[PDB]
């Protein structure tokens, strides 16, 4: 839910500091609600 | 000699939409998202 | 109106389009040292990507092509042969379509008496003494542009629709009536059928027989069409079971099925070709994007 | 156009378009081969109510068109229709680890299914055929080719014994099995001509080959020698020995017998080898879209 | 798309001049990967360092055909071919390419006297031979006649029937197959393929014998006395251990006939051979051919 808003609306930036170890964090699934695409993915333009 | 006279053709009549009686029981407006609309609906809030 | 100007906008990017992958941008300077011949010619610059159809130039004796230089559009086989002058020579599918079995008598003498001279007479002892047929002779496109010279060229199309040039009367596949079935639970499916062509023999006792057959089918898979073709030939199936292995002669299988490539089903029309008189049954395919396949055995 | 758009019937829910805004880069196959499709056509659910037959699903399979899932924008639904020889992204769905270079097919979806999770709207499911290798795709072939030489022979708890050990299999640490073949008629025609082509090469197979086995037996020594010797010395319904293998000028014989026997070897393998549908070349580090460069 | 192949080691004038002399080839490829070292580009990272002929079949037919196009400085352009569309080939093989003809891929023959192409310290350059498909049958079944025959002993026409194996002629233009004696220089040595072959033809009676006895009374017709005769033509006199046999252990029946269709699967590889190439027109002294591309 809402990673369209995400990828659309304009946002916030944030400390690089803050931004460190994503890679690892995301591959051990630190967090519960995560996509990651890694192809360039259309799937933010078929707004219904 | 064997003579050929005129060459005729048809004329495709016309037909608006506004034109037909149909038109009567239909009420058309354009909106240019009607792709992206995945459903419309109305509302009807009934007291007895 | 809002609708007949993004129609023009359109055909205006599609004709611009053609002419993207017609003429080439030059950024060459152009110091302005030519004549106006060659000032137009370097504005334009065509190049052959236009076209998008495969062809090939071909010299064949005159003889053999005896109704073929007057109908555009036939299956064309190649036969090479132990000389070494015309190492290849080019034959008609109606002129092996004399010895295939499937033809009844009166069609085969008729297209015989269009095939009557020395030098066909000689190609067909060289043919039927050739032990097989798939792999002496075989199949090499459609034609277009017969010259009708000495040594007569002929265009022939591996791929692509059947035009010489200027794209005009876009010629189709002329096939026999008689050579044809289509095995289908029901004949035209849905849309587009491809064709495939079946070189099918049989064996009477003295000799091997070949047979010309051409199916339109609505399946494109092979494995779905050589299942079809084994229902559809079973019966020579077994008698060949009982030949193979008895005969000494190298062939491996019952027959072979090839793909043409695509047509269309509003596109079958029936009629008949005629040379010296001779009316005979044709059904014309129309417009055909040829698409060679590898040969598919099956015993 | 190149473009079939479908168009549901039936209402959806946000939860649904959601699970069709996961979907996308999906291989679906339509069998209308019209600019326009809509939701009675899309998929496989239109045939997967008729006997549910795993090789009738695999016959139609290989009559339908495919397309790819893009762009599903309102209840819209775009489906490109791909061609030859060009590059597409596919997103997967067969429970595989999809190693890169290797041949696809397309395969009817296996029956173990539990929870209709991309869809169920109204008496209609999106029956979504996998993608597989074509190493396991003839495999599963095989399977279907050898129950049906095993249903052939009538019995009571034997053909429980053979399914049980025979249909889970392990391809690449995924284990599988697919259940409920009732054993139509339609399996042993297809077995026939198995049969009839390895009658064939009993018939046509050559004085060196049978021969090639004990020599290579008297001079070599192997493990694979050894399950072979283990074969031959199990099965003993055969022994028709041919007392000499001189081959004295018998070597274009030789060469035609061969040849037939590689044809018929060709049309047995031409019966279990099934079209390969697509060729990978780039995959994603999740394995869950990869790159083809293919269409029949 | 193209691919940029830059080489390892320093280059000889020589050398450039033979990739001046061989700028249109092919070449197989073993990764869909836009940069490429020349430790990996060719056949011989694959060939004499792994599998002979089974693996090699396949692994040819695997690969990604791409053809020379044009040399840098010290870089090779290679594009790779799309289908449907004319791509240009020049002739390698010493047979003679005709047109309308199919093209394929066969493994190069063992000879030492090929020069090698490129031999770039311990790396050499092969390729596979564009043949026609008439003779890449051919060419496969002699070179299983001399992999099956190479095994038998005390034969007294051994030699003179290994050379009239390797002896093939094809439109004037002879060659030997260099499967000799077994000079074990690449023999490429066949050993699955045979083995597969022959379980085909020992284990393919016994199952279809099996086979024979069940479902046929009244509507295997067509099938049953046309296998009696396939069988009892050449299996006259069959089952002469028999009287302890003629059972199964339906597990046992089931090994048999997985086995058997597990081995054809196996030799797939010699099952077919696909049209690399369908040329159209040939360039005058046999040069080079301008084809179309396909599968």
């Amino acid at each position: 839910e809402n990673w369209q808003a995400t990828e659309i609306l304009p946002k916030i930036e944030a400390p690089l500091n803050i931004f460190n170890d994503i890679k690892t964090y995301t591959a051990e699934q630190l967090f519960d609600n995560l996509r990651i695409y890694f192809g360039d993915d259309p799937s933010r333009y078929n707004i219904s | 000699f064997e003579a050929l006279l005129g060459i005729y053709c048809n004329k495709i009549e016309w037909i608006n939409f506004f034109t037909t009686p149909i038109a009567v029981a239909a009420n058309v407006i354009r909106f240019n998202d009607v792709s992206r609309m995945t459903l419309g609906k109305v509302l009807f809030f009934i007291q007895l | 109106m809002n609708s007949k100007s993004s129609a023009r906008a359109a055909i205006v990017d599609t004709v611009e389009a053609v002419k993207k992958r017609k003429y080439i941008s030059i950024e060459a300077g152009t110091l302005n040292n030519v004549v106006e011949k060659e000032r137009k010619f370097l504005k334009q610059f065509l190049s052959g990507r236009e076209n998008l159809r495969i062809a090939a130039r071909v010299f064949t004796p005159c003889e053999l092509l005896a109704p073929e230089l007057e109908n555009l559009g036939m299956l064309m086989y190649r036969f090479e042969t132990d000389v070494d002058n015309p190492k290849i020579l080019f034959v008609g599918l109606f002129f092996l379509c004399s010895n295939a079995f499937n033809v009844s008598a009166c069609v085969r003498t008729a297209l015989t008496t269009m095939y009557t001279n020395s030098m066909v007479d000689n190609v067909l002892s060289m043919i039927n003494t050739c032990k097989y047929l798939e792999d002496k002779v075989s199949l090499f496109g459609v034609t277009s542009l017969v010259s009708c010279g000495s040594s007569c060229l002929l265009s022939c199309v591996m791929q692509g629709n059947v035009y010489d040039a200027n794209k005009e009367n876009i010629h189709g596949l002329t096939v026999l009536k008689e050579i044809f079935l289509e095995p289908d639970w029901e004949p035209r499916q849905h849309s587009t059928q491809y064709v495939y062509v079946v070189h099918v023999y049989k064996e009477v006792l003295s000799k091997l027989q070949y047979g010309i057959y051409v199916v339109l089918t609505s399946f494109q898979n092979e494995d779905l069409v050589v299942d079809i073709l084994r229902q559809y030939f079973e019966k020579e199936r077994f008698l060949f079971l009982n030949y193979l292995i008895n005969s000494n002669t190298t062939l491996s299988y019952f027959g072979s099925v090839q793909r043409i490539g695509r047509c269309a089903t509003e596109d079958i029309k029936s009629g008949f070709l005629q040379y010296r008189g001779i009316t005979l049954p044709v059904i014309k395919l129309e417009n055909i994007f040829v698409d060679l396949s590898e040969k598919k055995v099956f015993v | 156009m190149e473009t079939v758009y479908c168009t549901f019937d039936h209402k959806l829910s946000l939860s649904d378009i959601s699970t069709l805004c996961k979907l996308m880069n999906i291989v679906i196959p339509i069998p209308a081969h019209h600019h326009l499709i809509g939701s009675g056509n899309l998929g496989l659910y239109p045939i997967v109510s008729s006997n549910k037959d795993y090789v009738h699903i695999r016959n139609v399979l290989r009559t339908m068109v495919v397309t790819i899932l893009q762009k599903v924008e309102g209840n819209q639904l775009v489906l490109r229709k791909p061609m030859t020889g060009q590059q597409y992204a596919i997103k997967n769905t067969g429970p595989f680890p999809w190693e890169k270079g290797d041949t696809l097919t397309l395969i009817p979806p296996l029956s173990t299914h539990s929870e209709e999770k991309l869809l169920k709207l109204g008496d209609w499911e999106l029956t979504v055929p996998l993608v597989v290798p074509t190493a396991i795709a003839a495999e599963i072939n095989i399977r279907l080719l050898c129950i049906g030489l095993i249903a052939v022979h009538r019995e009571y708890n034997e053909m429980q014994t053979i399914i049980d050990e025979l249909c889970s299999i392990q391809y690449r640490d995924v284990l599988i099995k697919l259940p409920d073949i009732v054993n139509d008629k339609q399996s042993m025609y297809s077995m026939k001509t198995a049969c009839i082509s390895l009658s064939m090469i009993t018939a046509m197979a050559p004085d060196i080959v049978r021969t090639y086995i004990d020599r290579l037996t008297l001079e070599d020594h192997s493990m694979l020698l050894i399950k072979c010797q283990e074969l031959l010395s199990k099965r003993t319904t055969l022994s028709t020995q041919r007392c000499g293998q001189l081959h004295a000028t018998d070597i274009k014989d030789e060469l035609k017998k061969i040849k037939s026997v590689l044809t018929m070897i060709d049309q047995i393998n031409s019966l279990t080898n099934e079209k390969t549908y697509f060729v990978v070349c780039d995959v994603s580090a999740d394995n869950r879209m990869a790159t083809c460069i293919y269409k029949n």
